[PDB]
RNA sequence: UUGUUAGGACCUAAACUCAAUAACGAAAGUAAUUCUAGUCAUUUAUAAUACACGACAGCUAAGACCCAAACUGGGAUUAGAUACCCCACUAUGCUUAGCCAUAAACCUAAAUAAUUAAAUUUAACAAAACUAUUUGCCAGAGAACUACUAGCCAUAGCUUAAAACUCAAAGGAC
């Protein structure tokens, strides 16, 4: 009929979905340096997923690892260890104005 | 006579592929204060702001360079059964095209 | 080469000294700011009491005992007692969230003491004791 | 009670600006939600009321974000009239 | 094939398991070499071991 | 509206009567 | 139903009003001494 | 509604992922405009008519042919 | 199954620390275990002050012991280690390596409309 | 009790037919892959397989009514052992009574 | 009700079959000619303000009428009150928009 | 008594942030940590006179007891306070064994498989509509979550559930 008619196919130009910072990375309770990047420096409170930027799965993984680390004598509870204050910033939170 | 299906396949707009982060040439057809209305060959025009450098050069008929983002700005909002369109395109004016 | 809001880390070497004292040595001003009375106690870094004051001891009574100006007087009174004992720099640990929480710290400054840091120790239970029932008014 | 004292919830005064230190400590304790927690924990909120309150906040936050999105989506179309006289 | 390989891998790994004979020697090797599980990520998702 | 109030008021008068 | 819900287009008094006035003042003063309401 | 996808789009998608959009700007007012990407697809087709069956072979050979033509193709991973 | 022990030990000199790790690992073997690896993480300051056996501790030596044991031995091991006077805090968990990092494509956009079907009902 | 209980030296169902082929395997490796270092769930997969061989004509098929009945007898006897220790577990007491009733329904269709 | 006329969706932008457009446009132009031939009144109607002056200039060139402004309620259903007792309504309305 | 304690003891009770999450369970219900046990295939719908469960409050017995708190006492308030507010304190909330079987036990939606067009706002409002299958249930309101009856560890209890008589309405959504 017509050679120029469009051909059914999956979108070639499809854009890959957006991954979180921890996508496909092991989250362990002993890696307190990674865990400390998602708590508050002053209170030690876990940040929500609107701050950490994580997905549901990794948000739950970090939460379960911080609590296990805190309960097994690896991580503090009421603050962030001063030795990890220098690590990079991944969380969308600015205490200073 | 060429068929419509052939025309669409070989059309410059069909060749562009996705219009995000593409480079295109536009023409200024309407100016309102420091807002330039630029036709880049699509359905909807874009509207950019006159650059501080060489502001006087951007007059009507002047061909410029653009970085497309969307061909039409549209978005569905809560409680809407159809998309809300502002009947405008999104592009970033980069500067005048060298006549050469 | 910038100021750090975070306090010095205990057990490390720092260049920050106040009146030839390290951070761990600077005396502590314990402010208990409740909704009725604001108490203040100043202690040395070895936990020895030096000054004490409160809105009640100043002479305020009942609802006046729980105002901002009442706590300010208590801080100025605690400062004067502390200044006599030989205290120039204090670490302010403010427990409680009452009306004279800030005013007590402002009185201490007016009394001639130099605050170098402000800590908060308001009790926050992690799940704890059932609070009293809501008031119906 | 078992942790180290003066690391948690401690700000440092810069150049004797004792008020600025306190005002920053307040912004910290509020951003972290400790302020609301201490206020609400004065009296007992019953489990049924806590769930009603949290469901309302979530729906309130969703509606305030979408309405802001609609206003910000049409922020650019608010410009000088190009077709004045028509 | 997969299960045969998995069994063989465990057999090779079992060479270096601890036993009563090599307990004290393996204890001293562990004390000599500390290990670290700490690492951090950037906003780009890149590990940053120190 | 008045139907639960009436069940309540009717139920209230039965519990009082049972007590007497 | 969110849009429907949140559009929302459609001597006793003397002693009671001496307690609400005092308490509301006590409470609103505390609200404004923190960033809780707003910065 | 049929999604309009021609067979050239498979080639065009690879070109945009490997080299991005040609540094020359698209002119959508010229009805017969030939972009750098459309020339890549015209040469890629010619080689495929000869009978090359490997997509990798057709992608690197077309790049060499355009390099001889003088077109500046930058393999921008960024 | 495969379990990872997390053994915080009292801060001691190497002679006594080595004796503590020999006595400990021997107990695992006596309970029918197959010890696979021993790792040290170093002496450090505890995140908080842990009180064990009528002594307050601020520093301890962190160690990991990878091993296999029946499901019935896990409880007996923890009971024995809790009675040891050189053990600040023993914690047995299922070995992390037995758990495999899942494969994720990405975050698919969720329409808020299908979140007000979720949240309005809640 | 029942006539057959899997020995502790038996290999798990994944490696039941793989280790015999391997020429030589260490005692430790056999012990890691035995039923001593496995969960109770693994020991139940061996009990079921033993019964399927001894009863079903074609043990390869597990969708037959006779095979489904065998699957529920292992679960039923498992829930009973659970309930002998957890006397006040009401979720598992329900699981036991619902499987018993399920087995009766399947035995009725088979008959 | 427009899906019959849409050739397809080119990466989010619906494309309009120009073969149906030619057939429909032929009928519409033929009908517009017979109406104009018989001396009927033709009213061009649009509310797009970019093309308000162009459409008013076109109507004047043709010899017909244009209404590109705010449309009063009742203009056609209550025309006698608005325009007069014997006002003749349009015989054809061309909606550019 | 108070404040401080980087002093000691206790291991009672409850589980911040995470949670802007929407998972698990038949429902009730369930989110401190770890480990053990553990949810799984009947084609699908359809069950009581049987079996097993069932928030909170309450009963029985032995314990626990930080805090909260019916009742009770004290203080104030008011023409009166038998309440609201303040202080003290008990049953009770907890554990171990039973019992009781009640909720606006509500998503005020029986389950299951369809379809989205039948020119279906087929009242309105909720939650778009609608077909088929099977069971349960309903037939004006009040009298009546009542009387009597039978069953039940329930004894001021629960489930089951009328009539006389009265009215011309009751009721629902806007
Ligand atoms: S987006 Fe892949 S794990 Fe978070
Ligand atoms: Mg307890
Ligand atoms: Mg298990
Ligand atoms: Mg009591
Ligand atoms: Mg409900
Ligand atoms: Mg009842
Ligand atoms: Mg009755
Ligand atoms: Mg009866
Ligand atoms: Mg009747």
């Amino acid at each position: 009929s017509n050679e120029d008619l469009p051909v059914p196919m999956e979108n070639p130009y499809k854009e890959p979905l957006k991954k979180c910072v921890l996508c496909e990375k092991r989250v362990d309770y002993k890696n307190v340096q990674l865990l400390s990047q998602f708590i508050s420096p002053f209170t030690g409170c876990i940040y929500g997923r609107h701050i950490t930027g994580l997905c549901g799965k990794k948000q739950r993984e970090i939460t379960k690892a911080i609590k296990r680390a805190q309960k097994m004598g690896f991580m503090p509870v009421t603050y962030k260890d001063p030795a990890y204050l220098k690590d990079p910033r991944v969380c969308n939170i600015r205490y200073r104005e | 006579v060429e068929s419509f299906a052939s025309m669409l396949r070989h059309s410059p707009l069909t060749q562009l592929g996705p219009a995000k982060d593409k480079l295109v040439i536009g023409r200024i057809f309407h100016i309102v204060e420091d807002d330039l209305y630029i036709d880049f060959g699509g359905k909807f025009h874009c509207v950019c702001k006159r650059p501080d450098v060489d502001g006087e050069k951007y007059q009507r008929g002047t061909r410029v360079r653009l970085r497309l983002l969307d061909l039409e700005l549209t978005s569905r909002f809560l409680g809407g059964t159809t998309d809300t369109t502002i009947l405008e395109a999104d592009a970033v004016l980069l500067g005048l095209q060298e006549i050469r | 080469s910038r100021f750090s809001l975070y306090p010095p880390v205990p057990g490390q070497e720092s260049s920050l000294q106040w009146a030839g004292m390290k951070f761990e040595d600077v005396p502590i001003a314990h402010i208990k700011a409740t909704y009725n009375n604001t108490q203040i106690q100043v202690v040395s870094a070895t936990n020895a009491s030096l000054a004490r004051a409160s809105c009640g001891t100043e002479g305020f009574r009942n609802a006046k005992k729980g105002t901002g100006i009442a706590a300010q007087t208590a801080g100025i009174a605690a400062a004067a007692k502390a200044t006599g004992k030989g205290v120039t720099h204090i670490r302010v640990v403010v427990k409680g969230m009452g009306p004279g929480r800030w005013s007590a710290i402002k009185g201490l400054t007016m009394g001639g003491l130099e605050v170098i840091s402000i800590t908060d120790n308001t009790p926050v239970p992690h799940x704890g004791c059932r609070p009293r029932k809501a008031r119906r008014l | 009670a078992k942790h180290l004292k003066f690391i948690a919830r401690t700000v440092m005064v810069q150049e004797g600006n004792v008020e600025g230190a306190y005002r920053t400590l307040n912004r910290i304790l509020t951003t972290d939600g400790l302020t609301e927690v201490i206020s609400r924990r004065r009296y007992y909120e019953k489990p049924c009321r806590r769930r009603q309150r949290e469901s309302y906040e979530t729906c309130r936050r969703i509606y305030n974000m979408e309405m802001a999105r609609k206003i910000n989506f049409l922020m650019r179309k608010n410009r000088a009239d190009p077709w004045l006289g028509c | 094939q997969l299960k045969e390989q998995e069994v063989l891998k465990l057999q090779e790994e079992a060479k270096n398991f601890i036993t009563r004979e090599n307990l004290e020697a393996r204890i001293e090797e562990a004390l000599d070499s500390p290990k670290s599980y700490n690492w951090a990520v950037t906003k780009e998702g890149q590990v940053v071991r120190n | 509206v008045l139907k639960i109030r009436r069940r309540k008021m009717n139920h209230h008068k039965y519990r009082k009567l049972v007590k007497r | 139903n969110l849009l429907k819900k949140f559009a929302s287009k459609t001597k006793e008094d003397s002693i009671r009003l001496r307690v609400l006035n005092g308490l509301l003042y006590k409470s609103l003063t505390e609200l404004l001494c923190t960033p809780q309401v707003s910065q | 509604i049929q999604d309009i996808f021609y067979q050239e789009d498979q080639i065009r998608a690879k070109f945009f992922a490997t080299y991005g959009s040609g540094q020359k700007a698209f002119d959508l007012f010229n009805p017969n405009f030939k972009s750098t990407c459309q020339r890549f697809v015209e040469k890629y087709t010619e080689l495929q008519n000869l009978g090359e069956t490997d997509e990798e072979k057709l992608f690197v050979e077309t790049g060499k042919a355009l390099l001889a033509e003088g077109i500046i193709l930058r393999r921008v991973r960024e | 199954p495969r379990y990872e022990l997390a053994l915080i030990l009292k801060a001691m000199r190497r002679p006594e620390t080595a004796a503590a790790l020999k006595r400990t690992i021997e107990s695992l073997m006596d309970r029918g275990a197959i010890v696979r690896n021993l790792e040290s993480l170093g002496e450090r300051a505890l995140p908080y002050r842990i009180s064990s056996h009528s002594q307050q501790h601020s520093r301890g030596g962190y160690f990991l012991v990878d091993f296999y044991a029946p499901t019935s031995a896990v409880e007996n091991i923890l009971e024995h280690l809790a009675r040891d006077i050189d053990v600040v805090r023993p914690n047995i968990v299922k070995h992390p390596l037995t758990q495999e990092v899942k494969e994720c494509d990405g975050i698919v956009p969720v329409p808020l409309e299908e979140k007000l079907y979720s949240t309005k009902r809640r | 009790k029942q006539d057959d209980e899997p020995p502790s030296s038996a290999f798990i169902k994944e490696y039941k037919d793989i280790i015999p082929n391997i020429e030589k395997v260490d005692d430790v490796v056999k012990r890691i892959l035995s039923l001593e270092m496995a969960s109770r769930k693994e020991k139940l997969k061996i009990k079921q397989e033993q019964l399927m061989n001894k009863i079903v004509e074609n043990p390869e098929d597990s969708r037959t009514l006779e095979a489904q009945i065998i699957a529920l007898t292992v679960r039923i006897r498992n829930y009973e052992e659970h309930m002998q220790k957890h006397r006040k577990d009401k979720a598992h007491k329900r699981h036991l009574l619902m499987s018993i009733d399920r087995r009766k329904k399947l035995l009725k269709i088979l008959r | 009700f427009m899906e019959p006329y849409i050739f397809g969706n080119r990466l989010g932008q619906d494309i309009i079959d120009l073969d149906q457009t030619a057939l429909n446009l032929q009928l519409a132009l033929n009908f517009t000619a017979h109406v104009a031939y018989r001396k009927g009144i033709i009213l061009f109607v649009s509310r797009n303000r970019q093309f308000s002056h162009l459409i008013e200039t076109t109507a004047q060139a043709c010899g017909e009428y244009a209404h590109t402004r705010y449309f009063k309620g009742g203009l056609l259903t209550n025309a006698q009150l608005l325009f007069g007792p014997s006002v003749r309504l349009p015989d054809l309305i061309i909606f550019l928009h």
